[PDB]
């Protein structure tokens, strides 16, 4: 689930399958500036560490 | 306008450079309408 | 934990674009219509809207 | 986007305030608004020395240089 | 060999990004910072930038640096180049778009640097936390201690397997190009490069000039010029506009990769023990947050986990 | 801060020496609360500045080999706007209303 | 009066049950958590939302 | 003292990892490190300049200064 320790699971570290499980979601960008926003639940890995 | 130029109905000549490329250059739309 | 990896966003002046699904990891993308970015050299688009 | 007669827009393609379009601070990058100005004038009470600063005329001849150049205290002045 | 790391950085530009506090305001700032990578244990921070460390426009020199003033690029003496959280980083080592710097902890990060009488700096919102090793949360790494097993960013440049990829420069927007001249646009090409315009006056015209041409419309409001330069790729910045079909031109390695390092941890006090009958009595005085954990060695291992923060 | 005895310049810098007024080139003028703060703009006794959270409010220029500073002790707090206790201005968000002290 | 950006907190993962609105929650900041009844009684709850 | 095989020892007695033998970086402060190690080549798709630089063939004569003098721009390479 996103946020726990699961969020991010990989079958080995050195794969090319990756199963990833955050709330990514782009919001607009603001007004006159090119970039990027993003909002993301925050890792679930630090969380758990 | 010279033959490397399309007229379009609204008065404005489009260069075959841009025929056709997504965004319309002229009031009728003749090049992404000619696509 | 994961890393967010933003590719460079594809402005399109005076037209429109549309998202393709692609095989990536929590892949998102949505075209966010009536922006009128500004660059280091002025208005990047010509068209307001 | 173009913008209403209440704002001013810069040569860089940025809208600015019409009350800042000339007020002494470069409020766009470009410098658009204040490339294009001019000097204002000031009442009879205030000398203008050779650069055009004005000063009181209780400052004119008083022994102290208040304005760039010395014309406030100078002798071809006073 | 030096050179034999920036093979591939020769080929990559500085450019101009948004950042969001050019000092006061947000502006478009030739040092805007694209990531902050702060997982490392002793306040080690690598901080990935637009400017260019260690290359000038002649060579490889980590003395200098390069980044772009406008349209063209410039290459200066590293002058005042400084780090900040919540008080001034010490600089470990510098490479292509890359700054590793040695931070305490704080809400922001400052990069910026001095050219002459200018002052270009970047303040990005993003918590940067002191992470000690072991049961003792220490605030900064001891003198002497216990060696133990920590993640650190290391000080060197070479690769070491993690790249990211430099795409083809998109349109750079520069109206600069255009000029009233004889009350008739015209569109100045600077050497070498390509300028895109498009002016959508009474006589709407748009294509690539590689020199200069005179358009038909009147008014620099009614076109827009792009410089389009691939002599140089860009790293495929979030904060630049992609370019027309396939812009991947190649990877450029990730300096200061992390790595497992030894770091020294804290050793408290030792406690004064005192016996009783079946009884274990402990004066803990730590000197940082210790935890003090217990078990019994039976069937039941009855756990005890606590921190201990004051006597 | 702006003004000389000869006239305007938002370059320069007048503080008494003394009996005797001085009028210098603004030389590392800084504002420090806890850390450096960044300059917005500066006229006549005013500076204005944005300053991190800190306990003191420490002011100062620099006029040859001389320094002169100040520091008074005052509760600088940053303030968020809205229903999120963010700590310093997102790069993005929601655009909400707020109080600010003009730069003009 | 000007604009000022503020953050916006990661939405949450809404759960339903019966009669029953679950929210996961996972802020980046101490992020203020409101919801009030559209009856009679609003029974409103107030509370700062620190960890997830 | 003799350091591990697989390590370096600067002229200042303090072993060095041998991966780090020959690089950009001093590791070492004595400096020695680095003293012994000898220029390496590069590709002839590279115009190698008059000074010892080397850049690639596209730059060559393309109207911009790749090396540290010029050469690739100088009459006497176009
Ligand atoms: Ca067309
Ligand atoms: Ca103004
Ligand atoms: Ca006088
Ligand atoms: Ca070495
Ligand atoms: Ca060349």
């Amino acid at each position: 689930k996103a946020g726990s320790f699961g969020d991010l699971q990989s079958r080995t570290s050195t794969s090319n399958d990756l199963y990833a499980n955050t709330n990514l979601k782009l919001q607009r960008p603001q007004a006159g500036i090119v970039h990027t926003p993003f909002t993301q639940v925050p890792s679930g890995f630090e969380r758990w560490k | 306008c010279p033959a490397s130029e399309i007229q379009c109905g609204s008065g404005e000549c489009i260069h075959k450079k841009w025929r056709c490329d997504g965004d319309p250059d002229c009031k009728d739309g003749s090049d992404e309408v000619n696509c | 934990k994961y890393k967010t990896k933003v590719p460079s966003p594809v402005v399109k002046c005076c037209g429109a674009t549309q998202c393709t699904s692609k095989p990536h990891p929590d892949y998102q993308c949505q075209v966010f219509s009536g922006v009128y970015p500004f660059m280091y050299g002025g208005a990047y688009c010509f068209c307001d809207t | 986007a173009k913008c209403e007669p209440s704002q001013f827009q810069c040569t860089n393609g940025r809208c600015i305030t019409l009350l800042w379009k000339c007020d002494g601070d470069e409020d766009c990058v470009d410098g658009s608004d204040e490339k294009n100005c001019v000097k204002k004038t000031c009442a009879e009470s205030d000398f203008v020395c050779n650069n055009g600063q004005c000063v009181p005329s209780r400052w004119k001849c008083d022994g102290d240089p208040d304005c760039e150049d010395g014309s406030d205290e100078s002798p071809e002045q006073c | 060999d030096l050179d034999t790391h920036f093979t591939q950085y020769k080929l990559a530009r500085p450019y101009i990004a948004d950042c969001p506090n050019c000092g006061h305001s947000r502006c478009d700032s030739p040092i805007a910072i694209e990531e902050v990578r702060g997982d490392a244990h002793a306040g080690v921070i690598r901080i990935q930038t637009s400017a260019m460390f260690g290359l000038k426009t002649d060579g490889v020199d980590l003395a200098y640096m390069s980044f772009m003033n406008g349209k063209t690029q410039k290459s200066i003496k590293i002058d005042n180049l400084h780090v900040r959280t919540s008080a001034p980083c010490s600089l470990v080592s510098h490479h292509g778009y890359y700054i590793l710097a040695q931070c305490p902890p704080g809400d922001t990060v400052t990069v910026g640097f001095h050219d002459g009488p200018n002052r270009h700096t970047c303040t990005v919102a993003h918590k940067v936390e002191f992470r000690p090793v072991g049961r003792e949360k220490y605030r900064h790494p001891p003198e002497h201690g216990v060696e133990l097993p920590c993640n650190r960013y290391t000080h060197k440049r070479a690769d070491q397997g993690h790249y990211v990829e430099m795409h083809q420069p998109g349109l750079v927007a520069d109206h600069s190009l255009l000029s009233i001249h004889s009350a008739k646009v015209k569109i100045t090409v600077p050497s070498g490069a390509q300028v895109k315009y498009y002016c959508k006056c009474p006589d709407v015209r748009k294509g690539i000039t590689s020199s200069d041409h005179t358009t038909t419309c009147t008014d620099v409001k009614q076109c827009r010029a792009y410089l389009i330069d691939n002599k140089k790729w860009v790293y495929n910045s979030g904060r630049l506009p992609r370019g027309e079909g396939d812009t991947f031109k190649g990877k450029l390695h990730v300096p200061f990769v992390p790595v497992k390092a030894k770091c020294i941890a804290t050793l408290a006090p030792e406690p004064l023990v005192e016996h009783k009958h079946r009884t274990l009595i402990l004066h803990l005085h730590p000197d940082h947050p210790t935890l003090l954990t217990t078990r019994s060695l039976g069937s039941d291992a009855n756990p005890t986990r606590q921190w201990i923060e004051r006597p």
